[PDB]
């Protein structure tokens, strides 16, 4: 209902919104970003580096290196999906997909490029002792440590780091990414933008696949997005996030046709004191638990 | 045997031209450092100087003070010397913005604006022609004093090819890259090489359509030809060929290795200083950018905005007087300064505007302090740079007259046209007076130029003139450069009978159809009512046989005195000449242009 | 089959500025033809249009000949005498007749799933 | 239409009707006669690290004749490349060798004129 209407209004999206009367306060924001939990890409051609746009710039440095100049390679010879330099055997996939009939399909490495995704001569061009296959294999952390050089690469990898990742490689195919991981790579894309304070983010269960300790950092990021004027909306069951929220809107007592109506709105404490809300019925003791944990720490 | 100038002109020197030519040539040959041609408007200044240069045979730089005047001089000299290298050296400054910062709105104006291909090409054509042949004239804007990389580096780095030399293909293709060429087989443009196995085509930074073609038969170059790009039409058949760097800021590898370290040191120092005085933001900015540039330099021996490191790259002391285009010329080169009374002060101001712009950048951490050493020359360094010099003006400034052994006069025009007569009239009832005179001009199929001191008076006068029934256009103090030509041309066609503006010294206002020029507020304070400005303005009516000047004033200032007296003298001498030759003055006709 | 809601994004957009989504840059001039013919005004917020004005343009003339002259992408004029079909049967027809996975997907965007009536 | 354009690009070494010739040599071929044109890209010596040069020249030559190249050896005979399962002389292709390509219970292997039956009636 909300996202589709806001989208058809703000970005002229064509998705038919759910049945509703009207939506007001539309003048209070310019753009609505729904950071989906759907995958990044549907082919191994897509990866964090591609989705973020890092891989675009990362070809520019290879195209500008000494050997490439004398070899005339440009930002296409090092291109993943371009015949110029990619492994003609795997057609730039790097991994051949085998056909498993009743079992799920399996990805077996290309026996010609050994998974390097480029031909022999393309990876002869070096950048600080490492080639494009090698840098595509690097970890995001190791990548930003490697690209402290270029600020434009750096400020993009930093987003992937702040997000919660930074343990995953630049060239890890999108088809092998967890739903939460994907959602988080998108969160990386929207992370660093000049916020005018008039944009609304929508995240569907960004907790999925995260430890509580990771929930901490992620909440730091999101609350930083809120700090800069923007609005962050989140569909969650995880109480460690719900308690952190400044405003919560609890839906339908029970599910099915027994529901689809507001149980309670307001601050976490205002909803915690609502007996008819299961959410607050499970939130109230968590509010009182950690509140005592802090006073125990503060007194010592 | 030298390649010498061959002046091609349908006419011969006439008037007091031969005497002036003889004087300036004799001066350049005797060894005078400073000379001054006081030439009235209407006489062949460009042609006279062309005669001088043609007679002396020296590499010459001629400086103008804007894109338009430059371009005109280029065209003229290219007509006068078609068999010789007539070169065009401007830069960014012609119509582009430089790197700057505004501490108020917090906006860093990048140097971004892509190096316009034509202009860059012309720059390289110029600098390369300077080393290749002797018969080279280079007209230039003031930009000829800007920061430019060393001549010796630009020289020694050249790939000097000869037929059948002991060279390898890949070696060459690496050397082209060291010098800042790019391979672009898929789009062959200027400053690009293209490999096709054993066919190597190189597009010199100096050329238009003429590209070089080198090949191999083993580890030895066979044939080297001049091919017409994207055609293959063989034009040349050279045995020796030298390919000069595509940038004027390229550097040796060792000198680069050292310079980088020096830059690291200066960066560390300025960083320590910034963080010491609490300017941490600036330190962050500076560190990011400087580190980026440093890595690009460690990688491929260059980056964008490499100019800002020139000094360090030259391994020269901090505060060093930069090398410029002047150094690229031989020792015994010759300088011509057109419209000196404005070009010389403009040259003088170039240092202060640049230093201010760069200092703000250093303050807020956009640059290292060494970026201040990549700058235009100060006037003194320019003075020291001079071998010989000839200033050209109708109204020579203080400096020119001061440093020159008097002046060489050229006052007689080839058509016998005289400097106009001058009427000075009271201010009371000036509008109606000028209106009547204008009506008389209109009856005689003639045009009028009117200059007022202030914009408000200009608009008020335009209104006052439209109501009288007079065809008048207003040349706004800042109107589109292409509309200028339109309105002026339309004045020539007679769509307008009068033209009102504040500054009449801006070019394009030499109109044979103009027989009257009115100068209101002739006695008032301002740059445009000065002696020289007044004479220059008076020179606008000298293009017509019935040319007349009306100054509207209540008093007679010193400037008005000097201007009137000078015009009187010139006019008397010109009528003496015409009497002595049996010449009747008549208006020079000129065809009118279009698109 | 074609959803009426997808054909017009909002029920109040200027028909002069392509109110109907599928017919958007031949068709814009067909709009002009049928509008001329029926007396349907160009500068319009669809919401206020009478139901018949909308029924003609959406569901067809029902056999009645409409005059329709149009300038090709080339520049030449070619007048015809067609029996206008409508905007919806247009979509259904063009989607049904083409055996291309491209054209289909371009027309399916204005269609939705509706339960089998049988 | 050809000889102008490998001359427009700027080649020089070709091989026409077995005889090699210099471009811009006023070359003309007889209309109703067959002609064999083999452009001579690069010519090398086998040494150390000759890879990148070979490489580059191969890419050039292959991009020239639609992924077809002649490697004429000196002392021995000719060698030809083309990449992908295709014939250098007639186009004919087979793509990839998969088991189902040899099965008569699959359209990937079955004969057209009988549908993998092997028996008419
Ligand atoms: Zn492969
Ligand atoms: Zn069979």
């Amino acid at each position: 209902v909300l996202y589709k209407a806001l989208a058809q209004k703000l970005h002229r999206a064509k998705a038919k919104p759910g049945e509703h009367r009207d939506i007001r306060g539309l003048e209070h924001l310019d753009k609505v970003i729904d950071i989906d939990q759907s995958p990044i890409g549907r082919t191994p051609r897509s990866n964090p580096a591609t989705y973020t746009g890092v891989f675009d710039d990362i070809r520019d440095v290879f195209a500008s290196t000494n050997e490439a100049k004398v070899r005339g390679y440009k930002k296409g010879r090092f291109s993943f999906n371009v015949k110029g330099g990619r492994c003609e055997a795997c057609h730039g996939d790097g991994i051949i997909k085998i056909e498993m009939h009743f079992l799920p399909d399996v990805y077996v490495p290309c026996e010609v490029c050994h998974g390097k995704r480029y031909n022999r001569e393309t990876l002869e061009v070096t950048y600080k002792g490492k080639n494009i296959a090698e840098v595509l294999d690097m970890t995001v952390e190791d990548a930003l440590d490697f690209f402290a050089s270029i600020p434009k690469i750096k400020r993009k990898l930093e987003t992937l780091y702040d997000v919660g990742l930074g343990y995953m490689k630049l060239g890890q195919p999108a088809t092998t990414l967890s739903g939460g991981e994907a959602q988080r790579v998108k969160l990386a894309a929207e992370l660093h933008r000049r916020s005018n304070g008039r944009t609304l983010y929508i995240l569907d269960e960004p907790t999925t696949g995260l430890h509580v300790d990771d929930i901490a950092r992620l909440l730091d990021v999101l609350h930083r997005l809120v700090d800069n004027g923007d609005t962050v909306l989140v569909i969650e069951h995880n109480l460690d996030v719900i308690k952190t929220a400044d405003y919560i809107i609890d839906l339908g007592p029970e599910g099915g046709d027994r529901g689809g109506q507001i149980v309670a709105v307001g601050t976490p404490e205002e909803v915690a004191e609502v007996k008819e809300s299961h959410t607050g019925r499970y939130l109230k003791p968590i509010l009182e638990r950690d509140r005592a944990r802090m006073q125990a720490r503060y007194e010592a | 045997v030298e390649g010498r100038f061959q002046l091609v002109s349908p006419y011969e020197p006439q008037g007091d031209q031969p005497q002036a030519i003889a004087k300036l040539v004799d001066g350049l040959r005797l060894g005078v450092k400073h000379q001054t041609l006081l030439g009235a408007t209407g006489t062949g200044k460009t042609f006279t100087i062309s005669n001088v240069i043609a007679q002396v045979n020296k590499p010459t730089l001629v400086i103008a003070h804007n894109k338009t005047l430059a371009g005109q001089l280029h065209s003229e000299l290219k007509e006068f010397f078609p068999h010789n290298a007539v070169e065009y050296f401007v830069s960014y400054y012609d119509y582009y913005q430089p790197e700057a910062y505004v501490p108020q709105t917090d906006t860093y104006i990048e140097k971004d604006a892509k190096i316009n291909d034509e202009i860059d090409k012309l720059r390289h054509s110029a600098t390369s022609a300077l080393f290749e042949r002797r018969d080279v004239i280079i007209v230039a804007s003031v930009s000829c004093i800007y920061g430019l990389g060393s001549p010796e580096e630009y020289r020694e780095l050249v790939v000097s090819l000869r037929v059948g030399m002991e060279i390898e293909r890949n070696a060459l293709l690496r050397r082209l890259v060291d010098i800042q060429y790019d391979r672009n087989d898929i789009d062959f443009r200027r400053g690009t090489f293209r490999v096709r196995g054993d066919v190597v085509e190189i597009f010199p930074a100096s050329r238009d359509e003429h590209c070089i073609r080198v090949e191999f038969f083993g580890d030895e170059i066979e044939r080297i030809r001049e091919v017409d790009a994207l055609t293959g039409e063989v034009l040349g058949e050279r045995e020796h060929v030298a390919i000069f760097p595509a940038s004027h800021f390229v550097t040796r590898e060792e000198k680069m290795r050292l310079a980088i370290q020096n830059i690291e040191q200066e960066l560390e120092e300025r960083l320590a200083e910034l963080r010491a005085q609490g300017k941490l933001l600036e330190a962050q900015r500076l560190e990011q950018r400087t580190r980026y540039d440093l890595e690009m330099m460690r990688e491929m021996g260059f980056c964008s905005g490499i100019e800002n490191y020139s000094r360090h790259l030259a391994l020269r002391p901090p505060g060093s007087t930069p090398y410029t285009l002047l150094d690229y010329f031989p020792d015994d080169f010759l300088i011509i300064v057109d419209e000196s009374h404005v070009t010389l002060p403009q040259l003088r101001g170039m240092y202060n505007g640049d230093r201010a712009r760069k200092q703000v950048l250093v303050d807020h951490g956009f640059r290292l302090p060494s970026a201040l050493d990549n700058r235009p020359l100060t006037f003194e360094e320019f003075e020291q740079k001079i071998n010989q010099i000839i200033y050209i003006s109708a109204t020579p400034g203080p400096y020119e007259l001061e440093h020159s052994p008097g002046v060489v006069e050229q006052i007689i025009r080839p058509t016998g046209l005289l400097d106009p007569t001058i009427d000075v009239r009271p201010t009371k009832g000036q509008i109606d007076d000028l209106i009547g005179e204008i009506h008389e001009r209109v009856e005689r199929n003639e045009r009028t130029l009117v200059t007022t001191l202030t914009k408000k008076m200009a608009e008020d006068l335009t209104d006052y003139l439209k109501e009288a029934g007079i065809k008048v256009a207003y040349l706004h103090s800042e109107i589109k450069t292409l509309e200028r030509i339109e309105i002026i041309r339309d004045l020539r066609l007679g769509k307008y009978d009068v033209l009102v503006g504040i500054n009449l010294l801006r070019e394009g206002l030499d109109i044979p159809e103009v027989s009257l020029v009115a100068i209101l507020d002739a006695d008032k304070e301002g740059f445009l009512r000065s002696e020289r400005s007044l004479i220059q303005t008076i020179g606008r009516a000298a293009r017509n046989a019935n040319g007349h000047v009306i100054m509207y004033a209540d008093t007679i200032t010193k400037s008005m005195e000097i201007a009137i007296q000078e015009t009187k003298r010139r006019r008397a001498i010109q009528e003496e000449y015409n009497r002595k030759h049996g010449i009747v003055p008549r208006t020079v006709k000129k065809e009118i242009r279009d698109v | 089959e074609v959803d009426l809601d997808l054909v017009i994004p909002n029920d109040e957009l200027t028909l002069k500025e392509h109110a109907i989504a599928p017919w958007e840059p031949y068709y814009p001039q067909l709009l002009e033809a049928v509008c001329r013919h029926y007396g349907i005004p160009m500068d319009v917020p669809v919401k206020d249009l009478p139901k018949e004005q909308l029924d003609k343009i959406l569901y067809g003339s029902g056999g009645e000949p409409i005059y329709f002259r149009y300038t090709n992408d080339f520049g030449q004029v070619r007048e015809q005498y067609i029996a206008f079909e409508g905007v919806i049967p247009n979509v259904e027809r063009r989607y049904r007749e083409t055996s291309s996975d491209y054209i289909r997907e371009q027309m399916e965007k204005y269609m939705a799933e509706q339960p089998c009536p049988t | 239409k050809t000889l102008e354009d490998i001359r427009k690009q700027g080649y020089v070494r070709v091989r026409i009707d077995r005889e090699m010739r210099e471009l811009t040599g006023d070359i003309e071929l007889e209309k109703n006669k067959k002609h064999s044109i083999d452009v001579v890209v690069d010519r090398i010596i086998i040494k150390d690290g000759i890879a990148a040069r070979l490489a580059d020249s191969l890419e050039t030559a292959l991009k020239l004749a639609d992924g077809k190249v002649v490697v004429d050896v000196i002392g021995e005979g000719e060698l030809l490349f083309s990449e992908k399962h295709a014939c250098p002389y007639c186009g004919f292709s087979i793509g990839e060798l998969e088991p189902r390509l040899f099965s008569f219970n699959s359209p990937f292997g079955a004969c057209p004129d009988c549908d993998g039956l092997g028996a008419k009636l």
